């Protein structure tokens, strides 16, 4: 029903956003390359990761290509890890630009930005494509596999180190960066007001949506790892929420940067 | 004796105004009712010349309609190849701010100037293969605004110290000066016969000067604010003037009054550059509305909008055979139209 | 502007000795460079070429696999490694200066030349018909040349160069791209013609116009020169 | 032959892309003032010494800076001020001709004309109030020129939010802060909030005038970079 | 006084500018109309020249 309308919506929105950036000459700065990497990341989500999940949803089972279930699981781990790491890089780019703006051209080169983008993509590609193709994801597993349906089986140390290196260190980096960005914003408004608030709402939205889309899902990953006796359907709804971050991000991150807002007024009046 | 002299001067402009009002039998809009209009002019961007680092302020076509030179505020002046999008020369400048750009009719010299009050002329076709400076001109006390080549030995300049001046390239001194303006001169336009030029300034006045004689012939006062733009009709018997009234005004040399006002209600922003076509039917004017309007010169209606620039169009130039229109703007791009 | 060559002399066959052309009087880093050799009994022929900034390197058919041409832009010095030198390689090697933009004048300056002697122990041909023409001062002799295919390119530019080699002097450029006159050349030479046939017309000849006249095409690589037309008093 | 011209164009574009990273790493600073103002002490202490303009390409803290002072010009400054849209700051130098038309009133109308400009709507002004030794040497002479020449001085008090220097006479503090909120009245009389003012009580031989412009220029690019993502 | 000499120069300039023999507006308007109608084919901006003769296509 709406599961293909959301596919067409995220495909048209991410293709428009990639066109906006790659055709507009004013958005050719090195700070937007991390947003470009996030845009091809969630466009890659909207191509390859969600329509096998609605193929699992509309039929209740895998009806075609049961041999490529490990490839779909590895692309799902690589796409969510690339999305969270790309968000961590946009947070680190905002850290390097906002707090020290005189030293931004000295420290941030497009060669170093391309090296950071390739390092994050290669770190997500490594950490996804190693244990699901070489079979390291399962060691001492008490969860039985189900016949004919796709379950990403995951052992508890694999859940610990993969959920750690995927989510919990970018969550700490995003929290530390946006905190002292909030501290710089309050002391910035103190220096504005005493001589001559909106940031709390803006990064309250940008922090609260990400964690609402993800925190549970990794909490249910931990609960399905060590404990048991929960339904896999609720795990599928939380996996749909983790997919749905790739829906609600392109309508919200650009909505809060002025350049993109303009480009949208000039291209789409 | 100021009280008698100001009364004599006011009676003299009353005599000039009465002689101008006595010689206006008809209107140019009334006499052009037998002309079929051109409708809509569709122009597409053929070549997009990228490579400038900052805001392009001035430009000038070559006389063979293939070479092209553009100036920018980063401090480097680039010779273009228009057909193949190649860069022939890239000339670094001593001063970063250049507001004028000139190209010799023989193609041997390129002059530029700006806020340093120096008209630097650069030799293009020397034996050593690198573009070096020929001779700096150091006679103006105000900022340079416009310069056009007459010969390879003579060049007239506009400057912001209420003074236009001719120059000698070999000698280095002012051959004659033009000291009749009361405001800062921003542009000049040369005649096809080269012996006359008209320059407008910030006091809404355009004076037609004589190059050989060294005096002012006529005074044209029809604008309400400053003038940033001036251009001659192909035949040299008229000139159109752009200003900050969002209004282009056409002035005739022979009748010596205002012919026809080019204005619209929707435009509130000033005109930076004006240029005519080869026939003189189309009048293209830059704006601060991030586009260039194609005005019909005889009917005064919007025949087309060249909307491809993301910033304010400073300079505009049409070729000698009328083949292409090149517009440069503040977004470091110079686009060649159809 | 001065191009001085060095590194020549008697060379044993199978040996190696490197030529060196020193550049002075001009900015060396923005000019393309050529080596063009001349036999003691035959005409000129092209060897090798490097563009400005060491981008592309071209060779001839009997040149490649043996030689190596190199530049030195801070030191303003050309180089040419000369390995497996044969008995057909005894020639006088000229250091040639050229530039390439639109409306440029390539091959405008030539070197004096160094003498390297080797001891003992598809393609476009250019047919210059007359080898010796007996001239008189004031006779206004016009000489002609032919090409195997049409040199007129699709952009409207035809590619033919003219030279005058005086006895004891370098082959200085007269006319580039068949119509244009070079700088410093007086207005007595004119050239015209179609894409295949060409003619160089001299009017009111003086005593300084005696020598051998040569062609060059730039339709493609390799660069072929032709036979040569000698003017005798 | 066309391919070598294309290769020459590629060398010229790589030369331009070499200078492009030079150009966007440099901060452009416009110097404005008068002959009464202190700019013959800036030429000794902020490395101006190594034409109608006086450019200065110099560095501090491994950060590229570029100052430019326009020399003797006319009163109608509205036409060469459009060339300075890409600058990050305007350095305004005011002297102290008070307690010694008017020079300070001409500087106040100059700041009024520069601050309310159309082309300088997004560009802030760094304000230097130079010659602070002349606001205390002629105080003890007792000529009282600032009471005769300004009628608003009698109703002015030392502000409670101000931070004065201890061990100093309060009439010198009144003579400082009267001109400081005189110049701040034009900046806070606009109310747009897009660009602000940074006053400083410099004296001619102060070796810290480069760090002042370093910290305030850091504040302007922090203003822009925080407004970009709607954080201010 | 320099103001009296400047007013004398402006008064002499206005006498040099007062006696200019002017023609009618409609005659110069018809001359511009006749030029513009005379060189109408020679303008490639007015009529769209195809890509065989267009050097920018
Ligand atoms: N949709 C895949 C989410 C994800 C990212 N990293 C993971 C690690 C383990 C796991 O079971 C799941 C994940």
């Amino acid at each position: 029903a709406a599961l293909c309308v959301v596919i067409a919506l995220t495909a048209a929105a991410n293709s428009l956003l990639i066109a906006l950036i790659c055709t507009q000459p004013a958005l050719r700065n090195t700070s937007n390359f991390f947003l470009v990497s996030l845009f091809t990341s969630d466009l890659m989500v909207g191509l390859v990761v969600m329509p096998p999940a609605m193929l699992n949803a509309l039929y209740g089972r895998w009806v075609l290509a049961r041999g490529l279930c490990l490839l779909w699981t590895a692309f799902d781990v690589m796409c969510c890890s690339a999305s969270i790491l790309n968000l961590c890089l946009i947070s680190l780019d905002r850290y390097l630009l906002i707090l020290s703006p005189l030293r931004y051209k000295l420290r941030m080169t497009p060669l170093r930005a391309l090296a950071l983008v390739l390092g994050a993509w290669s770190l997500a590609a490594l950490a996804s494509f190693l244990p699901l193709l070489l079979g390291w994801h399962e060691l001492g597993h008490a969860r039985p596999p189900v016949p004919g349906q796709c379950r990403l089986l995951a052992s508890l140390p694999f859940v610990l180190v993969a959920s750690g290196l995927t989510f919990f260190l970018p969550s700490g980096a995003i929290c530390f960066t946006y905190c002292r960005i909030l501290l710089a914003a309050r002391k910035q408004a103190v220096q504005v007001a005493s001589l001559t608030l909106k940031a709390s709402l803006t990064l309250g939205i940008l922090l609260g949506m990400f964690f609402v889309t993800w925190l549970p899902f990794f909490v249910a990953n931990i609960v399905q790892a060590v404990c048991d006796c929960i339904s896999p359907g609720l795990f599928d709804v939380l996996t749909w929420l983790g997919y749905c971050n790739s829906t609600m991000n392109p309508i919200i991150y650009p909505l809060f940067m002025r350049d993109f807002k303009r480009a949208l007024g000039r291209f789409l009046p | 004796e100021l009280d008698q002299l100001r009364q004599e001067a006011e009676q003299l402009k009353n005599q000039i105004r009465d002689a101008r009002k006595a010689c206006a039998d008809a209107t140019l809009s009334q006499i052009t009712n037998n002309i079929d209009p051109v409708g809509r002019i569709q122009m597409r961007t053929r070549r997009t010349l990228r490579g400038h680092l900052a805001k392009i302020y001035a430009m000038h076509w070559g006389t063979d309609s293939r070479l092209l030179v553009s100036a920018s505020q980063d401090g480097k002046l680039i010779i273009w190849d228009s057909y193949t999008t190649n860069k022939v020369h890239a000339i670094p400048l001593r001063s970063s701010w250049v507001m004028t750009c000139a190209y010799a009719p023989s193609g041997n010299y390129v002059a530029c100037g700006g806020l340093d009050n120096i008209c630097s002329i650069y030799n293009l076709k020397t034996r050593e293969g690198n573009v070096r400076v020929s001779r700096e001109l150091a006679g103006h006390t105000g900022y340079l605004s416009c310069c056009r080549f007459l010969d390879d030995n003579q060049i007239v300049t506009s400057s912001g110290d209420t003074t236009c001046a001719l120059w000698d390239i070999e000698t280095g001194q002012q051959t004659t000066t033009f000291t009749g303006h009361t405001g800062d001169v921003m542009s000049l336009s040369l005649a096809p016969d080269t012996r006359l030029f008209v320059s407008g300034a910030c006091d809404a006045s355009a004076k037609l000067w004589d190059v050989r004689e060294g005096m002012c012939r006529q005074t044209f006062t029809g604008h309400e604010s400053d003038i940033n733009a001036i251009c001659f009709f192909p035949n040299g018997n008229a000139f159109a003037t752009g200003s900050d009234d969002a209004t282009c005004r056409l002035f005739d040399l022979r009748a010596d009054q205002e012919l026809m006002t080019y204005s619209h209600d929707n435009i509130i922003c000033g005109i930076t550059s004006v240029s005519f076509s080869k026939s003189g039917r189309l009048l293209l004017a830059g704006y601060d509305d991030f586009n260039c309007n194609v005005w019909d010169a005889l009917k005064a209606d919007r025949a087309g909008v060249l909307a491809g620039h993301d910033n304010r169009v400073s300079c505009l130039g049409v070729t000698d055979d009328g083949m292409a229109v090149a517009t440069g703007s503040w977004d470091s791009f110079l686009k060649i139209w159809n | 502007v001065q191009l001085v060559e060095s590194g020549g002399g008697l060379v044993q066959p199978g040996g190696s000795r490197k030529l060196s052309c020193s550049a002075s009087g001009f900015a060396f880093s923005s000019f393309g460079m050529h080596w063009v050799r001349q036999a003691p009994e035959k005409g000129l022929e092209w060897v090798a070429y490097i563009s400005s900034g060491s981008g592309t390197i071209y060779y001839a058919d009997t040149v490649k696999g043996r030689f190596t041409i190199s530049r030195d832009d801070p030191k303003n010095t050309l180089f040419l490694q000369m390995t497996s030198l044969r008995s057909e390689d005894t020639a006088m090697y000229y250091c040639v200066r050229s530039i390439y933009y639109y409306g440029s004048s390539p091959f405008d300056f030539w070197g004096q030349g160094t003498t390297l002697t080797v001891s003992s122990g598809s393609d476009i041909v250019m047919t210059q018909a007359t080898s010796s023409v007996p001239v008189t001062p004031g006779e206004s002799v016009s000489i002609s040349c032919r090409s195997s295919k049409s040199l007129l390119h699709s952009n409207g530019n035809t590619y033919l160069y003219w030279f005058l080699q005086r006895p004891g002097q370098s082959p200085q450029l007269l006319i580039y791209r068949m119509s244009n006159l070079a700088s410093g050349v007086p207005d007595r030479f004119s050239g015209s013609g179609s894409g295949t046939a060409f003619t160089l017309t001299i009017s009111r000849l003086e005593a300084e116009d005696v020598g051998v006249y040569y062609c060059m095409q730039h339709l493609e690589y390799p660069l072929t020169f032709g036979a040569g037309t000698k003017l005798e008093l | 032959e066309d391919k070598a011209a294309v290769e020459r164009s590629k060398m010229i574009e790589k030369q331009l892309q070499k200078d492009k990273q030079v150009y966007r790493a440099t901060h452009r600073l416009l110097l404005l003032g008068a002959g009464e103002s202190g700019k013959s002490t800036i030429v000794k202490q902020m490395r101006i010494l190594h034409s109608g303009i006086f450019e200065t390409k110099f560095q501090v803290d491994k950060v590229n800076f570029h100052m430019f002072d326009v020399g003797g010009q006319r009163d109608e400054r509205r036409k060469w001020i459009q060339c300075f849209n890409d600058v990050t700051a305007i350095i305004f130098v005011v002297a102290s001709s008070s307690y010694n038309t008017n020079r300070l009133q001409e500087a106040l109308n100059l700041f009024k004309s520069i601050w309310n400009n159309r082309w300088l709507r997004t560009i802030s002004v760094i304000l230097f109030l130079n010659k602070q030794d002349l606001l205390a040497e002629k105080v003890l002479a007792g000529k009282s020129k600032i009471e005769d020449y300004f009628p608003e001085f009698a109703r002015y008090t030392t502000p409670e939010d101000a931070t004065p220097e201890p061990g100093e006479d309060p009439r010198v503090t009144r003579a400082k802060y009267f001109i400081r909120d005189e110049f701040l009245r034009i900046s806070t009389a606009s109310g747009d909030g897009r660009h602000y003012c940074y006053p400083h009580f410099t004296c001619a031989v102060d070796t810290e005038n480069i760090r002042r412009v370093f910290n305030d220029c850091r504040d302007i690019i922090q203003r822009m970079h925080l407004r970009q993502y709607e954080l201010l | 006084t320099a103001s009296i000499a400047q007013a004398r120069k402006l008064v002499e300039q206005l006498k040099m500018e007062a006696n200019i023999d002017r023609i009618k507006v409609s005659k110069a308007a018809a001359d511009l109309m006749a030029y513009c109608e005379a060189h109408a084919k020679e303008d490639p901006l007015l009529t769209p020249v195809p890509a065989s003769e267009n050097p920018f296509r």
